[PDB]
């Protein structure tokens, strides 16, 4: 069957793991590569003939959520790129329909839809008024392993919330139903990020007597409102503490509360230090500044690892990564195993299938390209420093200055080895450096820029956000303006080096007669008179001014126009270049794991147990030592 | 040292991503991220098989 | 602390205990034992003197 499957996901300032997870695009993969589709025979049949309605199918079709969030009223509408590739070798024609927009038939003295007097269907008719969503290919056809590179837009200038259903509709194939999904605000109620994957946080399965549980790191972003001012109850955990013998499970390793501005990130770390294999479901209240619940729930399970040896009888040291084995031997336990995994869709992205990890969308408007999108740190020892390169690219003509931010991975103000606890209260517990701070970049230059994590003592999995900010760089464009001119100077000092003195009159006192300017020669006078006929005013709109007298009306038009061929001129003596400044970011994670729990691959993703058992076996990962203080 | 480097450096791009020894950019793009995992791998590996001869590991 | 007492550790070993034979698990136990007590013995001999010189009285 011919299907579509989406690739990457390009949005202005939002992590592609949160733009995937908030679209639910796994599902939407996942649904769009299997499906026997028995239902939508029906569904194509009652599209023939004109059968479908829009209320039915939605009822009928299942829909998925395109959640765009709150915006705040009078802010940058909001773009999505969405890459569309054919993984069948069949060719695949796909028609975005949506019978509220038209269906390409032509309108001819057609009354618009009248008063709906259903709030749900004038809510529709608002968005279809003011073009709020709006996707601009509409249908595409594709060859096998094209890029359609689709774009779907809000405009954020109406109050309210908007919900409009649209579907795909591949020709031959499965039809889904999108259900874009927003909510303007006009005035600021903060709403933290709230995607379905983030609300139920899948801990990763721990050991049951593991002596450091890996801080596992969760993030908060404000979203479209005013910063948000969050507080988290530790109430809940201090009962089950209390339920729990007496024993911290669950805890909370950050601060408590927080300010996170707006379009922020907020990391707070959690402790999972498990007593049973039985599932650990414990709900936590979140109180914003202004009132607010934004439950979050916290699951986790019991590894129940093998019995440790004694030391008399251990395994000597000097099993497959990819089956599912290697997923049993993390973890005998039949669900544990499935707890991960469920915790692998959630976060990992590079387990699900249709995801790129490259720039992919958005080729056309980006100042410079990450070329490698969504890195990966491997999974890194105790005092561990991982080295990863990713290198950008300035499509723009325009040379861009490059500097690098770290949201909530910033270093305390690489580390010490005997001063580590500057790392305490640190949401990563590593120092992320990269080696360009902030340089200059000319167009059509690619530079190389090493990340490099400094692991601390803590046990910990990140994965966090790193934003570089490009600007167009006025000092070098004022620079190449300033040579030109220079040499424009030197030219004249040519001119005038070759006409001495060349006379020019600097003044005039009382010329008594009259004197116009000097006569042009006549093939200047012929030219000049050919230039003034064209832009010539057109011939019905040139009003005399006998016409103009007798009929006032035409008078103002003739003024109108008068002043609009004025304007015409000023758009564009404007110099429309400077974009406006864009913040890319790359998503990294990595696995900051223990020396006991690397040597027997307790955390270790399956993904990547290969370069685990490397790493231990032998040596891969550098170990800066420095200097002992003794 | 980097000139002795680079000929065992095109080999292994050759061997690892099928891409002809390509020094040029365009071509080599989109795997300089795994290509310098690998090197620096194989660069601490052997740092650390020096470090272990130098002070005898029991590994 | 835990790197620089591993690699001393590891000489110490080498340097006392290298008899090996059957190697039965019960016996490997016993023998790490008593590295265990012979690392505790040294340490405690090595540090009896800032105990002597400690103001407690010296038993």
């Amino acid at each position: 069957f011919p299907t579509l499957e989406v690739t990457d996901v390009y949005c202005e300032g939002l992590p592609k793991q949160l733009l995937w997870q908030l679209l639910g695009l796994n599902d939407l993969n996942h649904h769009l590569r299997t499906e026997v589709t028995a239902t939508e025979l029906r569904l194509r049949a009652a599209q023939d003939r004109g059968a479908l309605t829009t209320e039915a199918a939605s009822a009928a079709m299942r829909p998925f959520l395109m959640e765009f969030g709150t915006h705040g009223l009078g802010g940058r509408p909001r773009v999505v790129h969405v890459e569309i590739s054919n993984p069948t070798p069949l060719p695949a024609s796909w028609q975005l329909h949506s019978f509220d927009d038209p269906d390409g038939v032509e309108l001819e003295n057609w009354v618009e839809p009248g008063r709906p007097r259903t709030e749900g269907e004038r809510m529709r008719d608002l968005i279809a008024e003011y073009k709020l969503f709006e996707m601009r290919p509409r249908s595409g056809e594709l060859e096998p392993g094209a890029r359609c590179t689709v774009t779907i837009e809000f405009r954020p200038s109406v109050e309210g919330s908007f919900e409009l259903p649209v579907f795909l509709h591949i020709t031959d194939g499965k039809r889904l139903r999108l259900q874009l999904q927003a909510v303007t605000t006009p005035e600021p109620l903060q709403l933290l990020a709230l995607p379905p994957p983030l609300r139920t946080f899948r801990l990763e399965p721990v050991a049951l007597g593991e002596r450091a549980p890996p801080l596992q790191m969760y993030v908060l972003r404000n979203g479209g409102p005013a910063p948000l001012h969050w507080r988290l109850d530790t109430a809940p955990l201090a009962a089950l503490a209390e339920a729990s013998w007496g024993h911290p499970v669950l805890e909370l390793v950050g601060p408590e509360e927080g300010d996170i501005e707006e379009g922020g990130v907020a990391a707070i770390n959690w402790r999972f230090s498990p007593l049973e294999a039985k599932e650990y479901r414990v709900e936590v209240p979140v109180l914003l500044g202004d009132g607010g619940i934004e439950v979050i729930e916290l699951l986790g399970r019991g590894f129940a690892p093998p019995p440790a040896p004694p030391h008399g009888a251990a395994a000597v040291q000097l099993d497959d990564d990819t089956p599912a084995a290697a997923l049993d031997s993390v973890g005998g336990d039949a669900e544990a195993e499935a707890a991960r995994a469920a915790a692998a869709a959630d976060r990992d992205w590079i387990t699900w299938r249709g995801l790129s990890s490259a720039p992919s969308a958005g080729m056309a408007g980006r100042l410079a390209l990450v070329d490698h999108d969504l890195v990966s740190l491997g999974v890194t020892p105790v005092r561990g420093l991982t080295r990863r390169i990713i290198v950008l690219t300035n499509k723009s003509r325009y040379p861009l200055a490059f500097d690098w931010d770290l949201g909530c991975l910033a270093p305390p103000p690489l580390l010490p080895a005997s001063q580590l606890q500057l790392l305490a209260g640190r949401p990563l517990q590593g120092a992320l450096a990269i080696s360009p701070a902030a340089g200059s970049l000319e167009p059509g230059e690619r530079l190389v820029c090493r990340v490099s994590l400094h692991a601390g003592v803590t046990p910990q999995v990140f994965e966090g956000e790193v934003r570089c900010h490009v600007r167009i760089d006025d000092d070098a464009v004022a620079e190449a303006e300033a040579a030109a001119a220079a040499a424009a100077a030197a030219g004249a000092a040519a001119v005038a080096a070759e006409l001495p003195f060349v006379e020019q009159v600097e003044e005039v006192i009382a010329e008594a007669p009259v004197r116009g300017p000097p006569a042009p020669p006549p093939a200047v006078a012929a030219a000049q008179r050919a230039s003034r006929l064209r832009s010539r005013l057109p011939v019905h709109q040139y009003m005399t001014t006998a016409v103009r007298t007798r009929i006032e009306p035409l008078n103002a038009a003739f003024t109108a126009t008068m002043e609009a061929r004025t304007r015409r001129l000023a758009d564009a003596t404007r110099p429309p270049s400077w974009p406006e400044p864009q913040s890319i970011s790359v998503t990294l994670r990595g696995r900051i794991l223990d020396e006991r729990q690397l040597g027997a691959l307790r955390y270790v993703p399956p993904h990547e147990r290969a370069a685990a058992r490397a790493a231990v076996v032998a040596g891969a990962a550098w170990v800066p030592p420095a200097m002992v203080p003794f | 040292m980097r000139d002795s480097l680079k000929t065992a450096v095109v080999s292994l791009v050759r061997e690892k991503y099928r891409k002809s020894g390509s020094m040029s950019p365009n071509e080599m793009a989109l795997l300089y991220n795994d290509l310098y995992g690998s090197l620096l791998a194989a660069v601490h590996s052997s740092l650390n098989d020096l470090v272990d001869a130098a002070a005898a590991r029991p590994r």
